[PDB]
């Protein structure tokens, strides 16, 4: 599917809500606790990645194809929300534009 | 110089030639394709240098697949920093192969 094959990829990150039981009975019972307190959690996360990239030195005279926004006036600007507030990717973008000698 | 139908060859002392080597392989590389125009086998032969040229992507016109494509590259070799040589001065460079297995 494309990507970077890794022998030792980034570690999976796993999270759970610690179970909190409801009020137990007064007489002891050895069975598992069936009923818990309904709860959920929320928060924020962050991801910071350092990318390495290769400079482009090419002596071709004439100009090259590059990625540009569409030239039509549209009802909704590209890669932007609509009236209802929904974000929309208008099309996929590949990374291959600049050329290189074979 | 040609007067009437005869040639007279003279020697211009102040004219130059200009030469460069492409170390970073930024031009299309036409060697290794087994063309002619190499040094002759026998040291007493005198040979004429071949012309340089390359060819690039073509594209599907109506009846023609020879139509250029937006990505067809045009390289101007004067946009390289060459070296201009009159008759007295000379040109040199060295090169080193990276490790390869024996044949």
């Amino acid at each position: 599917m494309g990507g970077f094959g890794l022998k030792n990829p980034p570690p999976q990150i796993l999270i759970k809500n610690t179970p909190v039981p409801a009020d137990p009975p007064t007489q002891f019972s050895s069975q598992k606790i069936n009923s818990f307190i309904t709860q959920y959690s929320t928060g924020q996360m962050t991801v910071e990645i350092e990318w390495e990239l290769r400079k482009e030195n090419s002596k071709r005279w004439n100009p090259e194809i590059q990625y540009t926004a569409n030239f039509n006036n549209s009802a909704n600007a590209q890669f932007s929300v609509n009236n209802n507030g929904l974000y929309i990717e208008d099309r996929t973008i590949g990374t291959r534009y600049l050329t290189h000698t074979l | 110089t040609t007067t009437d139908g005869t040639k007279t060859i003279a020697n211009n002392l102040t004219s130059t030639v200009q030469v460069f080597a492409d170390t970073e392989h930024q031009l299309p590389y036409i060697l290794g394709s087994a063309h002619e125009g190499c040094m002759p086998p026998f040291p007493a032969d005198v040979f004429m240098l071949p012309q340089y040229g390359y060819l690039t992507l073509n594209g599907p016109g109506s009846n023609n697949n020879n139509l250029s494509t937006p990505s067809s590259a045009f390289y101007c070799l004067e946009y390289f920093p060459s070296q201009m040589l009159r008759t007295g001065n000379n040109f040199v460079f060295t090169y080193e192969f990276e490790k390869v297995p024996f044949h």
